């Protein structure tokens, strides 16, 4: 259901000049969980690059069984 | 305007030299305990 | 007649710097005298040192 | 007066780990700290000199300064860049006590290569080819845009311009010429309107 | 006749370059895209038409001079000599020689400044000489076009969010 609205969510996220605070927090947490280098989404400016179509595919790919 | 016969454009300030004297170079001491 | 400004005082640095350069006065009192040799002030300070 | 070592010690009395060594004064003595190996130092270390007061916080190889490093000389001049065989070589930056900054290449402990020198008092910059700590060729730029392109004298001539072309942005005039021995500027032709020397 | 013809052709060429520059400046407002892309398109237009050495947009320690735009709510700032000023900030930490200019992006029907277009000529990557009035006018026009484009972007985004 998350990937159902992937295009609309990405479009709405990319058009924002400002920083949506809580949504930025949850996006940063999700980027930590997917094992990103963590030095590339500190500020919202750099966190802009990470989200793209490929983000939603990676969410399904990440193992949910691994400890 | 001063009307003397002497004038010329100013050269740039000389870049200041290094800590080496006209040369001594400081070296880490190498003696074992 | 007309308006009448008062030139500020003159410091030894301005006098020493004035002996190095050679300029035509632009006629207005807010004008950069030179970039090199460096001059500590605008046109008015150069005029005061010349005076 | 054997120097005191504090830290892990290998066999034969050879330091082999992250520790601190203090040396006997002849004015305190020197002091090293950081990784050591078999009696010589290697890896990121910090050596503080006793008499002069210089501090070198940088890499080490075979007991000599090597690789990236940073030093604070007795004078407040701070060097930061590449070292080989405890001599300044390669790319780096140097900050002088006057405040003048230099960015560029070094060779045998002097300015040598392609670099820029920025004076503090006047904002003029010297950009181009340095040799033996002197300026050989390039563009001398004033604080507004007026500049001079040409060949400058070496360290023997104290980096004075010798031949080239002046451009003044206040009037926007360009004149090519040279310098006499007395320092008087001798132009080859009358000044002509032009543009800045953008190589 | 020859002298008159030469003068006329010079005037015609000047008018042609003015027209093409203004035409480019008018096009940026029409573009519909992500905000970062509109900012990138502006930077390219400013660099190509103007003589600016570099153009960069943006979305005790002295206060950076660019903050004057936000604090005094003044739309355009121009520093003919960064050497004279003291609040100018250099990204590479090496003192630079040249001019600088920054005209903010203010949305219409509001006063909030969203972006800032900064074009400068700094040696050695730039001319190092003050910007001519035509270059500054082009930077101002590009920023105004970007302002209209950003207003359109915000309008479309709000409509989509409320849809």
């Amino acid at each position: 259901l998350a990937s159902s609205h992937s295009d609309a969510t990405l479009s709405s996220l990319r058009n924002m000049l400002s920083v949506p605070q809580g949504t930025y927090h949850v996006v940063k947490a999700l980027l930590h969980l997917l094992g990103r280098p963590a030095a590339s989404f500190s500020t919202w400016k750099r966190a802009h690059s990470h989200f793209s179509p490929r983000l939603f595919e990676d969410m399904a790919a990440y193992d949910a069984t691994a400890e | 305007i001063k009307a003397g016969g002497e004038w010329s454009p100013c050269p740039p300030p000389p870049p200041v030299p290094q800590w080496g004297a006209p040369q001594l170079l400081l070296e880490c001491n190498d003696l074992p305990p | 007649g007309g308006p009448l400004q008062q030139l500020p005082y003159v410091t030894p640095e301005q006098i020493k710097a004035s002996r190095l350069l050679r300029r035509y006065l632009t006629g207005r009192l807010d004008a950069p005298v030179s970039a090199f040799p460096a001059f500590p002030g605008n046109e008015a300070n150069y005029l005061r040192a010349l005076i | 007066p054997q120097p005191v070592w504090e830290g892990p010690l290998d066999e034969d009395g050879k330091p082999h780990g992250l520790g601190k060594m203090e040396y006997p004064p002849p004015k305190p003595g020197d002091k090293f700290e950081g990784t050591m190996e078999h009696g010589v130092r290697t890896g990121k270390g910090t050596y503080t000199w006793g008499v002069s007061g210089a501090v070198y916080t940088g890499d080490y190889v075979n007991g000599k300064k090597h690789g990236k490093g940073k030093m604070v000389y007795p004078d407040k001049g701070v060097y930061e860049g590449d070292w080989v065989e405890d001599v300044m070589q390669g790319q780096g930056t140097y900050t002088y006590p006057n405040g003048d900054i230099y960015q560029g290449a070094f060779w045998a402990g002097k300015r040598h290569g392609k670099g820029m020198y920025h004076y503090k008092g006047p904002c003029c910059q010297l950009v181009g080819d340095w040799a033996d700590g002197g300026f050989t060729y390039g563009r001398w730029v004033y604080a507004d845009g007026s500049m001079f392109m040409g060949k400058f004298g070496g360290a023997a001539a104290d980096s004075k311009p010798t031949a080239g072309s002046y451009f003044y942005s206040s009037s926007s005039l360009v004149q090519e010429g040279h310098f006499a021995k007395d320092g008087s500027w001798v132009g080859h032709r009358d000044p002509a309107v032009g543009k800045e020397f953008s190589v | 006749k020859d002298r008159l013809v030469k003068e006329a052709q010079s005037e015609q060429a000047a008018k042609s370059v003015a027209l093409t520059r203004k035409e480019a400046a008018d096009a940026l407002a029409l573009v519909t895209a992500e905000p970062r892309e509109l900012l990138e398109a502006a930077v390219k237009l400013v660099k190509q038409h103007t003589a600016a050495g570099a153009a960069y947009a943006a979305v005790p320690e002295p206060l950076p001079y660019s903050f004057r735009v936000l604090d005094e709510k003044l739309p355009m700032l121009y520093v003919p000599n960064v050497a004279a000023e003291e609040r100018v900030k250099f990204f590479r930490k090496f003192p630079k020689i040249g001019s600088y200019q920054a005209c903010g992006v203010a949305l219409p029907a509001s006063g909030e400044f969203k972006a800032l277009l900064a074009a400068d000529t700094l040696f050695p990557e730039g001319s190092g000489q003050p910007l001519s009035a035509d270059d500054r006018d082009f930077v101002w026009e590009v920023s105004q076009s970007l302002s209209r484009a950003l207003e359109a972007v915000q309008a479309r985004a709000a409509e989509a969010l409320a849809a």
